[PDB]
RNA sequence: AUGGAGAGG
């Protein structure tokens, strides 16, 4: 099923010497302990200062990538911007604070949060919103 | 033809280095490699 | 710190917390006597020389005793459990590789190593206020009575 | 003189120069129609056939090893150690 | 060879469909490397396709006198007034599949010189042949079908590699071998060995 | 085109390169070596 | 010298066929098709016609070696569709867009002057 | 008709400067390749010297003797001779043209390709005839002789293609490009300061729409509108040039499909 | 008429010349060159043209002062080895062998000093469509 | 030392060399009339027989074919003249010379044989045209490019040598060098700058050219990867499809400056279960380092796997960057416009510096240095600064460039380039030197007639503001061409000592080798090391390691 | 030698333009740009190929053999 | 000169210390000298060492040397090889050269130093002193044309019936 | 065969 679910408002916006790729980075409308720094193919999804995107992790919708069929198959997400990737990392900041580091294709993500379900396992679906 | 009929030999402190007074008498840059360079010229 | 030693340690461990798939919130199933006087039996079947005379096993000792600091260095009950947290399968697996690696990184007898030093020492030197490189290198060769830079360092 | 089946302080394990010797030699005797000692199983190359000869240790050649001194060591292939 | 000291032999030829096409059709009869440029620093070769470019395309003759105040800039601009990209780049595509190329390429006339040494006058294969009278080796040359000489170095390289099999059969099957008779007192070769 | 400058000998052309020397009848001061006894010689060859 | 003769680039050799349909090995439902005296050309046309089936997962050329005339083409389809089907669908498609192009070619043309 | 369009925009005796319209990338550049190479055509491909008293070589002449553009109208009636079980070649699959000329006056006595007889029998096929758009009436030129100096040559032409030698290519330069806007992006242009100002502007962006800075990019567009213009070198006109282009790709594809017919 | 002098090295040392005729008089484009300003003024001889300094072989390479030295001296040794029209007469002559270029031409960028060198009558090479890219790695 | 230690041999070649991007790294590729020439004399076996007679029934001319038959008798059967040529009934312990077929064991040397690298076995691939053909990444230990080098090849003639060279002298063994510890091979060139375009991050490839460069794999396992972009487009990158080339179980770390875990400037390198994390691959990776992911792949997965993986990664680079391009104009040798104005004020206040310590010590206010002369100390204030003047307008000219510069970006790749070329082709080309001293004086008191008598002057002594871009003057090309002059005639010196000391050290170390005892030894038994490498290790099989036990505070270390 | 047949780089027939290039060269008293434009070498490699040629069969017909 | 020091905390720290370079050798009477470190003095001339200090200590120099003339240049070379040149050159006692006036006068065998350097004098005063030679060594089995004891051929291969 | 010149990495 779904792993995490928030809404992040996106603080910063950095094109670092990139035209494709912008590292994004927002904090939790939830929790005030809770922040994300995440690479954003700007060049699909536009990511603009200010914005308020609803960010998901899932591990389902191994075997060869079979064509989309997306109004065939499955999809289950309707999101506007997908991205599958592999947990690499688990960092303790502190006991009521836990970082993980996700790579999408390289690109990074770091989610810090508190309460988690995200074992290292290939399955990162990571779908955003609006 | 022209490079052949145009050189100079020589025999033998730094006899292989460009020397100043080459200026408008010898081609710097025209000299065999490996073996005979700057000893043989071109004018 | 940094410094050429025949067996690598890292990559072996890093193997180790991978072929294993070992959680990092899990007690290891291991002893203090497992760790211990496993490493300690370990270093004993790291072998260099075979004889069984005296002279011939302090030459081997002092011949591993390097790589014998980096094993208990790598190998510390502390960072074994604590650092990795490795397992007693993992553990053992760590030390047969590590002793089958040490003996594969063996000089093989007959290795014709002065014409390879030779080579070795040659070729880099074709890729060339004290007097350096070549001209140096010949009077380091030629053992010269009178050197083109004598220099006297005094602390 | 010689040098006891005890007390041999040399390597257990094959040199590759003592390996790249006995498959040499034994693939010169494989090319030269010598009765072979392992199942074929579609090989024919005298090197290769070797190779197999030599994971299964059928191979019946032995090796001195000399000493600086004079002396030797003997070891069978088939007591050798191939790590390599 | 180019007119700047940039050496090199063909590595392969390609026909003009596989080759990279510019929007005009163009196809180039050279492909050079871009790593042949910094690390020798020939700025004088791009600057004289530059001018060549713009000689050719102006039918004037492009004037590459050593020391003169015609600048890169100028060329640029005397380029850029023919409709072309100033620095001398222009969009390609792939021959292969007709995809535009990410990057442009420098694109432009460019003197080159065929050289001397070509490879028909220089291959050379021996398996065997005439050996000498003297030392009954293969002898000098590829004129005269000889044998290429195994250095004092290639036998250090040999023995580094331990390969004694190998040194012993250049050495004898491959080169020169004799079967000598020697006395069983002396030590010499005053044998006369008379066979059958 | 051709320039001469040349001589053929068996129907061979062959060409005199011209040979580099040192200008006769001219006085030079040279600084000997530290471990020779002499410390300066003015020499001049003459032709 | 020993340079090969240029027919060799579009006439077949002694014994070497158009074709050669062999089962891959890799993953199942799928075939890699060795195609002789052809280049680029067919190549990057029959793989990119290959593509536009949606009941096709994968479709690959390539050109080992540029010296010899020939490409291998990796074909794989859905199970219970057979792949030289798809080939020869990708074909006939070819066929009929280029007789359709040859048509209004000839038509565009018959209307111009000079 | 139902699939891909054309709109032809420019046409003449030498060049047809055209838009097509719904095409893939693959068949645009592969019938661009063809258009190259595997167009069939004539050339002398044989040539036989009996006196060459003149300054140029004789293979040096029989060079430039095989790039001559000859008729390849109704070539596709004549046969290759690797297929016709004729000795050597006849006048089914080679067409004969002998060359004599030989110095006359004082002054230079120029050979042209004008000079070229044909001699085999054509059969009705328009074949053979070296291509003269010349304004004078001359043609290719050959070579140059003096007072005293002869060529006497005898040339036969035969069915090749130009993936074989360039000497049988029907076209010069064909101009291709496709999105003059680089709205599909496959291109990333070069600059100092400014990409636009630096990079000339194309002729075929009169014809599409400029990009709205407001509008994000369109990643799931493709390649549909091209532009061409194929230049013919006389041996086949320009639109039977392009025609014999698609023929002949689609002959080999249906080639590849009798082969999976065959199997 | 005492217009241009003889000068050997000897002489040579006693003098003061001009590197050109300009230097004799007494806002900038940055593209050109930075060239030092006259400081000297009693000049007694003037250079005729700093091309002069070049020899045959040397006189061929397209902007010389551009490139690295080395490269123009390999360039040097090079040129002599390049193919083309070496005389006009080589059709009755029996060299034990010569190499003559199928069409040669006359160099797009050419050098003032090739007038005299009769280069463009009688070149050694070829203008080439050349294109500077990373290909199928060939 | 003519005739013994190295004579002419039988069964060898020598010709032109070239790359070829298809080719295997134990691979070479040789011409069809070198096959024909070169034989190999091959017993008749049961296993083999009819091969043999299909090659004799071949005979000359055509390959694979043979050349002559030995029988029983010892008579030697020419096939080329004999009037039995086509019927010969082959006898079991009869010798057929065939000629030189594929997978076949050969020596390729290139000279000056420096190192056991300079002689290697490979595997021979015949193929049309008259050159030998070797892969790109190993033209570094044989130490050649392709402008008319030519290379030798050797034939083996037994079973034993051949041997010999397949399991001593083979490539994938030579990989990892006993010289520097490291391996001596590596991704060099078009592959190196390609795989340094791919691993971007900017760099995505859509399907179709995804699905070509997985099938260009030949140890592809036929699973597409799940892309890293789901929606809207399905996209890959380049890291992604790269890591199709890497084998499982390849762990690779490294970092290196601001290197968090995160990366913001994309650099280090992870790499995990043979799939890589994050960092652009490059020189300090799929490069010929120490700690370089061929290394690790080398003595994990082993030789074959690691030639294997030089096959991949290059064929899957090299189609990347066929279909992307790459380039190299002026337009790279260009700076913008204040930036040549701040290098053109750089070196005026560097000459204005010049003249105030000239102006200073000509009032003889200069104070010397303690151990040298009043005119060593201004020209070693001198020459530092005009130094310090190159390396400033050298760098003010490399930050002005932009990542899209070709050239930055073969620096960046590390395929070729350095600082000192962007410095000179676009800043400055700085001071020229002649014997560690500036331009002397040929003339008396002072260096060229066109100047005045006295001139230490920068512009005078052999210093050359202008770059390679804008044009040398007269008298700083003349300087250049000393300099050039002078680094021509000591790099012949060079080689020439070098060569006549490398064949000293060889002939000095020559009978030295390891017995069984571990004994570094001679020809008199006389002891040189008890231990060799006093560890008794070989070179090969050794990584350079952190000793975390000497670092560190006490506090640290008891923790 | 002789003006080249047709252009290297594409294939366009250039051996009909050289008497032409020349007369509009000295009859019409023209610089070589226009020259070569008005003969149809719009691209600057078949312009190339006349104006970087120089014919030296000219030269070779001095002889009398 | 800058230098890394254990600091009494723990932690290696750089601690700049001032040192005397010289132009001039005399290694002799410079350490006697009252005022510096005599244990720590270095010179660039090994040869003052290895007889000031002994054998050893010019071994260790020797190596120091050519040590740092090879990473000069920024090169590297594994320790054995460099050690093995220098144990070389100091195994008979003292720095033997290498060239035809030190290693060549050896008692080697006389095919393998008459295969370097002095060929003629060498065969004649060999003829002369009556020498027997080993044949073990390298270049006098590759004269001989034989199999050298050298890798591969260190050892011999038998049969022994285990079938 | 000896001897010599030039060139290639
Ligand atoms: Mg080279
Ligand atoms: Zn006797
Ligand atoms: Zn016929
Ligand atoms: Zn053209």
């Amino acid at each position: 099923n779904t792993l995490f679910d928030d809404i992040f408002q996106v603080s910063e916006v950095d094109p670092g010497r990139y035209n494709k790729v912008c590292r994004i980075e927002a904090a939790s409308t939830t929790q005030d302990q809770c922040k994300l720094t995440l690479d954003i193919n700007v060049e699909l999804f536009p990511v603009a200062a200010q914005d308020s995107l609803t960010v998901t992790i899932a591990s389902s919708l191994t075997r060869s990538w079979r064509p989309p069929q997306a109004g065939d198959r499955s999809l289950a997400d309707d999101y506007d911007y997908v991205m599958y990737g592999t947990a690499y990392k688990f960092e303790e900041v502190s006991k009521d604070l836990i970082a993980v580091y996700y790579s999408f294709g390289g690109l990074l993500m770091r989610l810090e949060g508190n309460y988690l379900n995200n074992l290292k396992q290939e399955n990162a679906y990571l779908l955003i919103r609006r | 033809t022209l490079s052949h009929l145009r050189r100079t030999n020589t025999p033998i402190a730094k006899p292989r280095q460009l020397h100043n007074t080459h200026w408008g008498l010898v081609c710097p840059a025209e000299t065999p490699e490996g073996q005979a360079c700057g000893l043989v010229k071109n004018l | 710190a940094n410094w050429p030693l025949p067996v690598n340690i890292r990559r072996i461990i890093q193997n180790a917390q991978q072929t294993f798939h070992i959680d990092h919130t899990k007690p290891s199933d291991l002893t203090i006597k497992d760790i211990v006087l496993g490493v300690k039996d370990l270093q004993e079947n790291l072998l260099v020389l075979r004889g069984k005379n005296e002279i011939i096993q302090n030459a081997q000792r002092d011949a591993v005793t390097l790589f014998c600091c980096l094993l208990r260095s790598r190998l510390a009950t502390r960072r074994v459990l604590q650092e990795y947290r490795l397992t007693k399968q993992a553990f053992d697996w760590v030390l047969s590789n590590i002793e089958a690696q040490f003996l594969r990184s063996v000089v093989h007898p007959g290795e014709m190593v002065g014409v390879l030093a030779a080579q070795s020492i040659g070729e880099p030197a074709t890729q060339m206020k004290v007097t350096s490189g070549v001209p140096r290198l010949k009077e380091i060769l030629n053992v010269a009575k009178n050197m083109k830079t004598p220099s006297l360092t005094v602390y | 003189k010689a040098i006891p089946k005890d007390q041999r302080a040399t390597t257990p394990y094959m040199t590759k120069y003592e390996r790249a010797r006995i498959l040499g030699t034994r693939a010169l005797q494989i090319s030269m129609n010598a009765p072979v000692f392992v199942d074929l199983e579609g090989e024919t190359d005298p090197l290769r056939i070797a190779m197999k000869e030599l994971a299964e240790k059928k191979i019946p050649l032995v090796i001195r090893r000399y000493l600086p001194d004079g002396s030797f060591e003997d070891w069978s292939v088939e007591e050798l150690i191939v790590d390599l | 060879a180019s007119r700047h000291g940039q050496k090199g032999t063909i590595g392969i030829t390609y026909r003009r469909e596989d080759m990279p096409f510019t929007a005009e059709g163009i196809v180039p009869d050279l492909i050079i490397n871009p790593h042949a440029i910094p690390s020798r620093m020939t700025v004088a070769h791009l600057i004289e396709c530059l001018l060549s470019k713009v000689a050719a395309l102006s039918g004037n003759e492009g004037d590459a006198s050593p020391f003169t105040d015609i600048t890169v800039e100028g060329i640029s601009k005397l380029l850029r007034e023919h409709g072309y990209q100033s620095r001398g780049f222009e969009v390609m595509y792939n021959g292969h599949t007709g995809k535009k190329l990410m990057a442009q390429i420098f694109f432009g006339p460019t003197y080159y010189q065929r050289l001397r040494h070509m490879v028909d006058d220089k291959i050379h294969a021996r398996a065997r042949g005439p050996m000498q009278v003297l030392t009954r080796q293969p002898v000098e040359g590829r004129s005269r079908d000889g044998g290429l000489r195994f250095g004092e170095m290639e036998r250090d390289c040999m023995i580094a590699h331990g390969a004694a099999s190998f040194l012993k059969e250049r050495l004898m099957e491959a080169s020169d071998a004799f079967r000598v008779h020697i006395c069983g007192i002396c030590g010499l070769m005053t044998v006369i060995a008379k066979l059958n | 085109f051709d320039m001469g400058g040349y001589f053929i000998i068996n129907g061979s052309e062959k060409v005199l390169i011209a040979q580099e020397r040192s200008a006769g009848n001219i006085v030079q001061v040279f600084k000997k070596a530290a471990p020779s006894p002499i410390s300066h010689v003015a020499e001049i060859r003459s032709a | 010298m020993n340079a090969p003769d240029r027919f060799e680039l579009f006439l077949l050799g002694e014994g070497e066929s158009k074709l050669k349909i062999d089962p891959d090995t890799k993953a199942p439902n799928a075939v890699v098709i060795t195609f002789e005296k052809e280049d680029h050309t067919l190549g990057n046309l029959i793989r990119a016609e290959l593509l536009n089936d949606r009941k096709v997962l994968f479709a690959a050329y390539k050109v080992e070696h540029p010296f010899f005339a020939r490409f291998k083409l990796r074909i794989q389809t859905t199970e219970g569709y057979d792949p030289k089907d798809a080939l020869k669908n990708a074909c006939n498609s070819i066929i009929n867009k280029l007789g359709a192009l040859k048509t209004n070619f000839e038509t565009e043309w018959n209307l111009q002057t000079l | 008709e139902e699939g891909p369009q054309v709109k032809i925009r420019e046409a003449s005796k030498d060049n047809v400067d055209f838009i097509l319209s719904n095409v893939d990338l693959a068949m645009a550049n592969s019938l661009r390749r063809v258009m190259i190479a595997e167009i069939p055509t004539l050339a002398i491909d044989s040539v036989e010297v009996e006196t060459n008293t003149t300054v140029l070589a004789d293979e040096f002449i029989a060079h430039r003797l095989g790039l001559i553009p000859l008729q390849s109208m109704d070539i596709e009636q004549l046969e290759y001779s690797r297929d016709c079980f004729c000795e050597d070649h006849c006048d089914k699959c080679s067409v004969v043209l002998t060359l004599q000329a030989f110095g006359e006056s004082e002054s230079t006595t120029n050979v042209y390709s004008k000079d070229l007889v044909i001699v085999s029998n054509l059969m009705g096929r328009n074949i053979g005839h070296p291509i003269i758009q010349d304004k004078e009436g001359n043609g290719v030129l050959i070579c140059k002789l003096r007072k005293g100096q002869e060529l006497k040559l005898t040339c036969v032409a035969k069915k090749g293609i130009a993936k074989e030698h360039a000497k049988w290519g029907p076209a010069a330069a064909i101009e291709f490009e496709y999105d003059p806007w680089n709205k599909l992006k496959h291109t990333d242009y070069w600059y100092e300061q400014d990409s636009a100002k630096e990079w000339p502007q194309s002729k075929n962006c009169e014809y599409e729409d400029p990009p709205n800075e407001g509008d994000p990019f369109d990643y799931k567009a493709q390649a549909d509108t091209f532009y061409m213009n194929v230049e013919s070198v006389g041996s086949i006109p320009v639109d039977q040039v392009v025609v014999r282009g698609i023929d002949t790709l689609q002959k080999k594809v249906a080639s590849i499909l009798l082969a999976l017919t065959q199997m | 008429e005492g217009l241009v002098e003889y000068i050997d090295a000897e002489e040579e040392e006693s003098i003061l010349i001009a590197m050109q005729p300009e230097d004799l008089e007494p806002d900038v484009d940055p593209a050109k060159r930075i060239r030092v300003s006259h400081h000297a003024t009693t000049f007694t001889h003037c250079e005729i043209h700093p091309s002069m300094i070049l020899g045959v072989a040397a006189s061929i390479i397209p902007f010389p002062d551009h490139n690295q030295s080395p490269r123009n001296t390999y360039q040097s040794a090079m040129g002599k080895q390049a193919m083309g029209v070496f005389l006009t007469n080589y059709n009755v002559r029996m060299d034990t062998m010569a190499n003559i270029l199928y069409y040669p031409q006359k160099p797009l960028g050419t050098t003032r000093a090739m007038e005299y060198l009769k280069f463009r009558e009688l070149p050694a090479g070829q203008n080439a469509i050349v294109a500077i890219a990373c290909y199928s790695g060939y | 030392r003519g005739n013994l230690m190295g004579k002419r041999v039988d069964f060898s070649a020598r010709t032109v060399i070239s790359g070829d991007p298809n080719l295997e790294l134990d691979q070479v590729g040789v011409p069809k009339s070198i096959a024909k020439t070169l034989t190999y004399p091959e017993v008749v076996t049961p296993y083999n027989i009819d091969r043999l007679t299909q090659l004799v029934r071949n005979g000359p001319n055509e390959h694979p074919g043979a050349k002559y038959v030995i029988r029983d008798s010892g008579d030697r059967i020419d096939l080329r003249y004999s009037k039995r040529a086509g019927d010969i009934q082959l006898q079991y312990g009869w010798k057929v010379e065939r000629h030189i077929m594929d997978n076949d064991p050969v020596l390729f040397n290139r000279q000056p044989s420096l190192h056991k690298m300079s002689m290697m076995a490979h595997r021979v691939k015949v193929i049309p045209y008259s050159t030998f053909r070797l892969n790109l990444s190993v033209t570094s230990p044989y130490n050649a490019d392709f402008d008319g080098d030519e290379m030798n090849l050797h034939v083996p003639q037994s079973e034993e040598t051949r041997a010999e060279l397949s399991q001593l002298c083979a490539v994938p063994l030579q990989i990892v060098s006993p010289q520097s510890n490291k391996p001596c091979m590596g991704i060099v060139q078009d592959t190196l700058c390609g795989i340094r375009k791919l691993t971007l991050r900017d760099t995505f490839i859509e399907l179709d050219q995804v699905l070509n460069m997985l099938y260009w794999v030949p140890d592809w396992d036929g699973v597409i990867p799940t892309p890293a972009i789901i929606k809207p487009k399905p996209l890959w990158s380049g890291k992604q499809i790269l890591s199709v080339a890497i084998p499982n179980g390849i762990h690779l770390q490294r970092f290196d400056e601001g290197t968090t875990l995160l990366s913001p400037k994309d650099n280090g390198m992870l790499i995990i279960d043979g799939q890589i994390i994050f960092g652009v691959v490059e020189k300090k990776t799929v490069g010929s380092s120490n700690g370089g992911l061929i290394h690790v792949v080398t003595r994990e997965k082993g030789p074959q796997v690691c030639a294997k993986l030089f096959g991949n990664i290059q064929k899957v680079v090299n189609f990347w960057l066929l279909h992307n391009g790459f380039s190299t104009g002026i337009g790279d040798t260009i700076a913008d416009g204040p930036t040549m104005r701040e290098i053109t004020e750089t070196i005026a206040e560097a000459k204005k510096k010049v003249l105030d310590v000239t102006k200073e010590a000509q009032a003889n206010l200069l104070t010397a240095k303690h151990g040298m002369t009043l005119r060593e100390s201004f020209e070693d204030n001198v020459v530092r600064f005009l130094n310090e003047a190159r390396d400033k307008a050298g760098r003010l000219a490399e930050v002005n460039l932009k990542d899209l510069n070709n050239v930055k970006q073969m620096v960046m790749a590390g395929s070729k380039g350095s600082f000192i070329n962007i410095a000179q082709m676009s800043a400055c080309v700085g001071q020229q030197s002649v014997e560690g001293k500036r331009i002397a004086f040929g003339f008396v008191d002072r260096t060229l007639p066109h100047f005045s008598k006295d001139d230490y002057s920068p512009e005078s002594k052999g210093f050359v503001e202008n770059s390679y871009l804008r044009g040398l003057t007269p008298q700083e090309f003349f300087f250049h061409a000393m300099g050039g002059r002078e680094g021509l005639i000591d790099t012949a010196v060079k080689t020439a000592e070098t060569g006549y000391i490398q064949r000293r050290l060889v002939k000095a170390l020559e009978d030295i080798m390891v017995h069984y005892d571990n004994t570094t030894r001679n020809s008199l038994g006389n002891v040189i090391q008890f231990i060799y490498g006093e560890d008794g290790m070989d070179a090969a099989h050794i990584e350079k390691q952190s000793l975390d036990t000497i670092g560190g505070s006490d506090a640290a270390f008891e923790k | 030698m002789i003006v080249p047949v047709r252009c290297f780089s594409c294939g366009k027939v250039v051996g009909d333009k050289w008497e032409s290039y020349l007369n509009l060269l000295q009859e019409d008293e023209l610089d070589e740009g226009t020259a070569l434009s008005r003969l149809g070498l719009k691209r600057y490699c078949c312009r190339r190929m006349i104006l970087t040629h120089v014919d030296l069969i000219e030269k070779f017909l001095r002889y009398n053999p | 000169y800058d230098r890394k020091v254990p600091s009494p905390t723990g932690e290696y720290v750089k601690e700049p210390e001032w040192v005397l370079e010289t132009d001039g050798v005399n290694l002799s009477e410079v350490m006697t000298v009252p005022g510096i470190d005599p244990t720590r003095i270095y010179t660039n001339s090994f040869i003052d060492i290895m007889e000031v200090l002994g054998i050893e200590a010019g071994r260790a120099a020797l190596y120091k040397e050519v040590y740092n003339v090879i990473a000069s240049d920024g090169s590297y070379v594994n320790y054995r090889h460099m050690a093995l040149l220098v144990d070389v050159m100091t195994t008979q006692g003292g720095l033997t050269s290498v060239t035809r006036h030190g290693f060549n006068r050896s008692n080697t065998g006389a095919l393998m130093r008459c295969s370097f350097e002095e060929t003629v004098e060498i065969l004649f005063e060999a003829g002369a002193s009556a020498e027997l030679d080993d044949c073990r060594g390298v270049s006098e089995n590759v004269i001989l044309g034989q199999m050298a004891p050298i890798g591969t051929g260190a050892f011999d291969v038998m049969i022994d019936e285990e079938s």
